[PDB]
């Protein structure tokens, strides 16, 4: 399932 | 309670009739926060969340966004009374920000998970009432605008979001929560943090939005993640072209995270006419010199990351190392984890892969490969070096055994005609060490046999070997 990540964090 | 001006673009039926909405707001005096989160998460929910129907784009008819906008504003006015927390001169007060904060806060459900994808807005607090960690802070802001509260602002850094208010802007307040298991500060300072040299608050160094870089924040906030499978291509083109136009209006001057997001859109899918994705990477490096004393980590990463997938495993190193020499000046603190993770991950994953590749393809008889340049072993060590440094006069230690065995494994990569062509230097290649660390482990760095024991008892906190 998709997941949240720190906005415009890098990577995947 | 939108006014007039607001709602004549729509319906909006397109990408290019957000982006559109977008313009005309970023033209006005202040761009109103809540209507625009509500249209991004409005589309995001039927572009990633539920695209049942979907034939073009979900049209957003100006009902639906003025009901949606309206049952915030009651929400935020009805909760906090004005006249309880006067304001002198423009500034609003420490009590004021504490209430704003606490009214989300005590909205969101009682329990959830907080690392589901699609719960950054306030389409999302006003629907399913969750929040992300970062949501709320900009729930909170949003909140502030609603109320007229100008100096109420959105405070990043590269892990984390506050606000900022008050006499000169020069007050913090936490408003969400960090991490997991970590313990709350909401209504304090960031003021231990800075004292700290943590990464989370950047040494001070950290963003302060004015409203059009709240915008920004937001629209690097849409995630364009159908599953882990699978991305909305309305949405990365969206994404894209918004960050396009805040980048034609100066809005990302001071935002690299949002130039390496652009680049990497790019490397996706090419604007043509624009900057290419090196180009921006670059850029983002530049602003961050600029702006934030070069004390960021990510803009270093993204290029390092775009060198590692273009297999340029030269300006890999060099990007890499570049990132160390940033973090070497801050002290490794308790909720610093995620920066922690991003290094272990190239020192004990990526940087072993990218040189067994290399090494595959020296063999193959590859010319100006970085296993044979001796700069390229530089970097290697310069990135060790910062590692290094980092630890130093850290609360939390960073280095153990098990980063020292990929050590060994990728100065073994090298062979030593080329390792001994570096020449370290104190104070061809030169390098100049600045952890007591590395300066300890000069000498074994050239051997023809990399002596294994030596390396691991130099980079680590033991120093005897076994009894038996």
């Amino acid at each position: 399932s998709a997941r949240w990540r720190f906005p415009a964090r890098p990577g995947t | 309670g939108l006014k007039a001006a607001q709602k004549t673009l729509f319906p909006l039926r397109s990408i290019d009739d957000v982006v559109r909405l977008f313009a005309a707001e970023l033209g006005r005096e202040e761009p109103d926060l809540v209507l625009l989160s509500l249209v991004l998460g409005f589309v995001e929910h039927f572009l990633a969340v539920n695209r049942v129907g979907l034939t073009y784009f979900p049209v957003a008819d100006l009902s639906i966004i003025a009901a949606l906008y309206a049952r915030f504003t009651a929400q935020i006015r009805g909760a906090v009374d004005l006249s309880l927390y006067p304001r002198e001169g423009g500034v609003s007060s420490r009590e004021l920000v504490k209430k704003v904060s606490d009214v989300i806060w005590n909205s969101l459900s009682r329990s959830y998970f907080k690392d589901r994808a699609h719960i950054q807005s306030l389409f999302s607090f006003i629907t399913g009432t969750k929040l992300d960690s970062s949501g709320v802070a900009f729930a909170v802001v949003g909140a502030c605008q609603a109320l007229g509260l100008r100096d109420v602002h959105l405070a990043l850094s590269e892990d984390h979001a506050w606000v900022v208010f008050g006499p000169n802007g020069e007050q913090t307040a936490e408003v969400t929560w960090h991490g997991k298991g970590n313990e709350d500060r909401r209504g304090q300072t960031v003021n231990a943090g800075v004292a700290e040299r943590s990464w989370l608050y950047l040494k001070g160094s950290y963003m302060r939005c004015d409203r059009k870089m709240e915008v920004a924040f937001m629209v690097c906030a849409i995630n364009p993640s159908i599953d882990l499978h699978t991305d909305s291509l309305e949405l990365l083109q969206l994404q894209q072209k918004l960050l396009w136009l805040l980048y034609d209006l100066g809005h990302l001057e001071r935002y690299p995270m949002a130039l390496g997001n652009l680049a990497d859109l790019e490397e996706l899918e090419p604007t043509p006419g624009r900057p290419d994705p090196l180009t921006l990477y670059h850029k983002g490096i530049a602003s961050a010199k600029t702006y934030y004393r070069d004390e960021h980590i990510y803009p270093y990463m993204y290029l390092a990351r775009y060198h590692c997938r273009n297999r340029n495993v030269r300006e890999a190193l060099q990007a890499w190392a570049d990132t160390a020499t940033v973090i070497q000046d801050y002290n490794y603190c308790r909720e610093d984890e995620e920066i922690y993770k991003e290094f272990f991950e190239v020192a004990n994953d990526v940087i072993p892969n990218l040189l067994k590749e290399a090494a595959s393809l020296l063999e193959a008889g590859s010319q100006g490969s970085a296993l044979q340049d001796p700069e390229c072993f530089a970097h290697l060590l310069r990135f060790y070096d910062g590692i290094c440094k980092w630890e130093e006069g850290s609360p939390t230690p960073v280095l153990h055994v098990g980063w020292a065995t990929f050590l060994v494994q990728s100065l073994g990569r090298f062979e030593g005609q080329v390792r001994q062509k570096v020449r370290i230097v104190s104070v061809g290649p030169v390098l100049t060490f600045q952890s007591e660390k590395m300066k300890g482990m000069k000498e074994l760095l050239v051997a023809t046999k990399i002596n294994s024991s030596a390396i691991k008892l130099q980079l680590t906190a033991q120093s005897q070997v076994q009894m038996k």
